[PDB]
């Protein structure tokens, strides 16, 4: 029934995701996660707009992809959320998670040159997947898209993206990603910290896995991720 | 494995004052949900449901 | 600076609870008391003063 062309055209796919994506179609559970979906946006104020859902497809190719950072669900305000896990849009002042993000890239590379924006498209351009498993959210509610079947369709194309070759980087923050995405340790580099929120057990800003995950890619001969931003 | 519920009263740049309602969250989504709280709290309640 | 009274209730290791009450401080304060508990959260109540 659901058919690649219109669906990515709906929700505009960049179709090198095609591979990982298209069986996911045949999930019978992707027709109900849809029709939910369809049925939200006519009845609440759903976040972000359906044109940013899946604009992490959209920066980079999966065999451009170094570097997987798992997130939870969209910031829940209009003008914040615009696809990516963490990343808000360039006119909006870092939430206080990603400010402490961007002071453990500066205490990991004092002499990276930070901007102050919050805006991550340069990092999801050099092969940064900042992921979200929950990909929508209703305006002014944490998690009430959560059990729809988004996490079970991105779980899907992790998977795939896992399984097309070894050595990618996960950056795994908080008890949520760290019980939800488990790849093997002895195929991937598998980094787990506290979650950036200002309420954890331990400063985010004490985070090295931007050091970490470039000595792991200088031994794969892969160049370093410029963590500047 | 707990489960709570969240109510938090907050407050805009124009003044204006709203609530927002967060139900059945794990603790570390709590957590979560205030690292991506941008308005001013004017109260915040968080209670053990299960 | 926004001043706040703080309110936990809290279960100790052997299942009893207890009320902590903290009057005038910062959010950054709440930051901190709340990394710092190291008791189970039953309740938690932050009220702008």
């Amino acid at each position: 029934p659901l058919d690649w062309t219109t669906f990515r055209r709906v929700f505009l796919i960049d179709d090198a995701w095609r591979p990982l994506m298209e069986p996911e179609l045949a999930n019978p559970l992707t027709a109900h996660l849809l029709a939910e979906y369809n049925r939200r946006c006519q009845t609440e104020e759903v976040l972000p707009p359906r044109e940013d859902v899946f604009s992490w497809t959209r920066y980079c190719t999966p065999d451009e992809v170094r570097v997987v950072i798992i997130g939870q669900d969209p910031y829940h305000h209009p003008g914040q959320a615009h696809g990516l896990a963490f990343s808000v849009r360039a006119n909006v002042p870092p939430p206080p998670s990603l400010r402490n993000v961007l002071a453990a890239v500066k205490n990991c590379y004092p002499e990276a040159r930070m901007s102050g924006h919050g805006c991550l498209e340069k990092w999801a351009r050099d092969g940064v997947l900042l992921l979200n498993t929950t990909l929508t959210v209703k305006r002014g509610a944490a998690a009430s898209h959560s059990r729809i079947g988004w996490d079970r369709f991105v779980g899907g194309v992790i998977r795939r993206l896992a399984a097309r070759r070894p050595g990618l980087v996960f950056m795994l923050w908080g008890t949520h990603a760290q019980n939800a995405i488990r790849p093997d340790p002895r195929v991937h580099c598998v980094l787990k910290f506290s979650h950036p929120s200002p309420l954890s057990k331990v400063p985010f800003g004490t985070c090295q896995h931007f050091l970490v995950a470039n000595r792991y890619l200088e031994t794969r001969s892969i160049s370093p991720i410029d963590w500047s931003v | 494995l707990d489960s709570y519920d969240v109510t938090m009263l907050l407050q805009d740049d124009n003044g204006k004052q709203y609530y927002e309602y967060h139900k059945g969250l794990s603790l570390s989504d709590f957590e979560v949900l205030y690292g991506n709280t941008v308005d001013e709290i004017i109260k915040l309640r968080v209670d053990k449901i299960s």
